[PDB]
């Protein structure tokens, strides 16, 4: 199959500013490309075909050029109605394919996250395993280091961590790190600790607790 | 006029056939004009071509599948369909069926609204709702979601009334097989004792709503 | 021999005819050129119990085959499954285009089982945009340069969706050794445009 390359896999901008996207195919496809807006549970929107040519009632600040295996589509001036996922399509041999897409995100101050711990509750105990979380609020960008520490020793392989998307009023992330373990290993340990490096801060913060105190 | 729209079960064991139909208004389904196509993504991740049908009977599929992959018309309904044998977790997707004007524009024009569906061998189950306690300006408290299947779960603060500064996360998949979630919300420190929180969540593929009180400990 | 001018689909005694088909196919035994357009469809073959129309035999389409010139346009949606190429045609010399499909198409190839085209005597086509689409096993189509067959300006072709350049490279599907540079409709001598 020819292979769709977009890069960047994400754009960081404000609105007004000029976006350029581009896309690049392994093999030549002549002008047999199509551009693709999608936004959060709903279908792909048509943009752009033919490379080229701008589908009826899309708006003007919209355009796309190329030949071959180069791409690219160009917002002039974004809307904030613009931010979302840009998919590229060739049409021109069998079997169809898509892109990686670039997801356009709402650029935005900088703000260190606050970091907050919550020790498993008596009632879970019972039950015979801890849940141990750790959550990072309101935060931006988006890149974050998450590190749990029991009596010192370094996690690994039993954590999972989420992420919501950014926030439809302030833009910031936050970000929830959970950590189990049964009821006899938690027991054995005194001191837990979830360590949080981001650029926001000059300094890695740490929150613990201590087993029943 | 044109409408496009997807049905059929959320829900398909491994190893077993999964099953489509697309309804169509607005222009019948016979027609030299269009391939009926159908395309799929999995949650998080990118776009993929899964194949078309045209009135004349023949067929195309992306290899990717293997040959699992079959498509129908029936012009009794003016509708197409999709069979996938053999599926696993790799197979879970939202599916798209999707139209293409061959002398038009030359690409997917409409689309349908997408649906959702999971391959899992889990039973349904009910979850548990654990507090996450406050302690130490502003505080955080919340509830631990655990151990429920399928997906969703909604979860609304106060009955609806708390509604600002609440985070609820997407949900993980676990080595077990259930589904594992927590809601947040963040509050000033100083009404910790005078302001009282309760967590409502809901799971109606299980028969279980669940209220939870949390408190300072 | 020698000339002699039929009416196609959808003119004269055709006007109210959807495909060629078993009915009307004999009115075609020795014309050279079509006053209109030619219609291959499903119908022709499936048959229609609303016209009182049998099913198309297959080898009756070589009854074309006497066939030079085309004042319309060319349609074929369906083909027989086990046909490597569009045989019928191997005369046709001139598609002009003064009546065009959608108003856009002179010649137009639509998901059929091919493996190559054919149309070795194909010299002209005088107005109106060419499209083969869908043709999953379908190679040689980009070997030809399109723009020497045109006879107006803005003609160009869609060729989309079909069988990828680089499978039929490994399965040397290309055109003959002895072939110049202007390409084939096939991968045998008889084949290639210029010699
Ligand atoms: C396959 O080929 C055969 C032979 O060409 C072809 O048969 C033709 O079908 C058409 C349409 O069914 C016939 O034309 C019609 O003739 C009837 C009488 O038979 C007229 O009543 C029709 O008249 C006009 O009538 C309406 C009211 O006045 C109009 O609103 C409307 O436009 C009608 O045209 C009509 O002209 C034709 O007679 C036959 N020919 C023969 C020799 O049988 C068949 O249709 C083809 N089938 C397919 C699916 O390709
Ligand atoms: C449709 O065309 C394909 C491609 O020509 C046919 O597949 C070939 O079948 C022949 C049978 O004689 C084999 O010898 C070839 O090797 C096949 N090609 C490959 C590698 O795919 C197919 O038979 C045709 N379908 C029908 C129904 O006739
Ligand atoms: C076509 O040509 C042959 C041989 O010249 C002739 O016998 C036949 O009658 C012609 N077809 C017609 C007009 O029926
Ligand atoms: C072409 O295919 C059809 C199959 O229905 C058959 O009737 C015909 O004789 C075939 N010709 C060949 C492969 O000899």
């Amino acid at each position: 199959e020819i292979v769709m390359t977009q890069s960047p896999a994400t754009l960081s901008l404000s609105p007004g500013e000029r976006a350029t996207l581009s896309c690049r195919a392994s093999q030549s496809v002549s002008s047999y490309l199509a551009w693709y807006q999608q936004k959060p549970g709903q279908a792909p929107r048509l943009l752009i075909y033919d490379a080229s040519n701008r589908a009826t009632g899309i708006p003007a600040r919209f355009s796309g050029s190329g030949s071959g295996t180069d791409f690219t589509l160009t917002i002039s001036s974004l809307e904030p109605e613009d931010f979302a996922v840009y998919y590229c399509h060739q049409y021109g041999s069998t079997p169809l394919t898509f892109g990686g897409g670039t997801k356009a995100e709402i650029k935005r101050t900088v703000a260190a996250p606050s970091v907050f711990i919550f020790p498993p509750s008596d009632e879970q105990l019972k039950s015979g395993t801890a849940s141990v979380v750790c959550l990072l609020n309101n935060f931006y960008p988006r890149e974050a280091k998450v590190q749990w520490k029991v009596d010192n020793a370094l996690q690994s392989g039993n954590s999972q961590e989420s992420v919501t998307e950014q926030d439809s009023k302030d833009s910031t992330y936050s970000l929830s790190s959970t950590l189990t373990l049964s009821k006899a290993d938690y027991e054995k340990h005194k001191v837990y600790a979830c360590e949080v490096t981001h650029q926001g801060l000059s300094s890695p913060v740490t929150k613990s607790f201590n087993r029943g105190a | 006029q044109v409408q496009l729209q997807e049905s059929g079960p959320g829900l398909v064991k491994p190893s077993q056939t999964l099953s489509l139909t697309c309804t169509v208004s607005g222009g019948s389904i016979s027609s030299g004009d269009y391939y009926w196509s159908w395309i799929r993504q999995p949650p998080g991740k990118g776009l993929e071509w899964i194949g078309y049908i045209y009135y004349s009977g023949s067929t195309d599929y992306n290899p990717s599948l293997k040959s699992r992959v079959t498509m129908s018309v029936d012009t009794s309904k003016n509708q197409f369909s999709l069979k996938v044998n053999s599926v696993t977790a790799a197979d879970t997707a939202v599916y798209y069926c999707a139209r293409v004007s061959i002398f038009g524009v030359g690409t997917f024009d409409y689309w349908g609204q997408g649906t959702l569906v999971t391959v899992s061998s889990a039973s349904t189950k009910g979850p548990s709702v654990f507090p996450l306690a406050p302690s130490s300006g502003t505080a955080a408290l919340g509830c631990l979601v655990k151990d429920y299947f399928p997906e969703p779960v909604t979860v609304s603060w106060n009955s609806g009334a708390l509604t600002s500064g609440v985070h609820t996360f997407p949900a993980v998949l676990q080595s077990s097989g259930l589904y594992s979630l927590s809601s947040v919300v963040t509050v000033p420190s100083s009404s910790l004792g005078t302001q009282t929180y309760i967590c409502n969540v809901n799971h109606k593929p299980s028969n279980t709503k669940v209220d939870k009180k949390v408190e300072p400990k | 021999e020698e000339k002699k001018v039929c009416n196609g689909i959808g003119i004269g005694e055709f006007k109210d005819s959807l495909s060629i088909n078993a009915t009307n196919i004999k009115h075609f035994k020795n014309c050279t050129s079509i006053s209109g357009d030619l219609h291959i469809l499903p119908v022709a073959f499936r048959g229609d119990s609303f016209t009182h129309t049998p099913p198309l035999d297959p080898q009756e389409l070589d009854i074309l085959k006497t066939v030079k010139e085309i004042t319309g346009f060319l349609l074929i949606q369906a083909w027989p499954e086990n046909r490597t190429d569009l045989h019928a045609f191997e005369n046709l010399e001139i598609i002009r285009g003064r009546t065009k499909q959608h108003g856009q198409f002179s010649l137009a190839v639509v998901s059929l089982n091919i493996t190559s085209l054919g149309l070795r005597s194909l010299k002209e086509i005088s107005d109106g945009d060419v499209i083969i689409s869908g043709n999953k096993n379908l190679c040689y189509a980009n070997t030809i340069n399109w723009k020497k067959l045109f006879g107006t300006s803005g003609q160009k072709t869609k060729i989309i969706s079909n069988r990828g350049e680089n499978s039929c490279k490994a399965t040397g599907q290309v055109c003959h050794a002895l072939c110049s540079p202007e390409g084939c409709w096939g991968p045998e001598p008889r084949d290639c445009v210029s010699c």
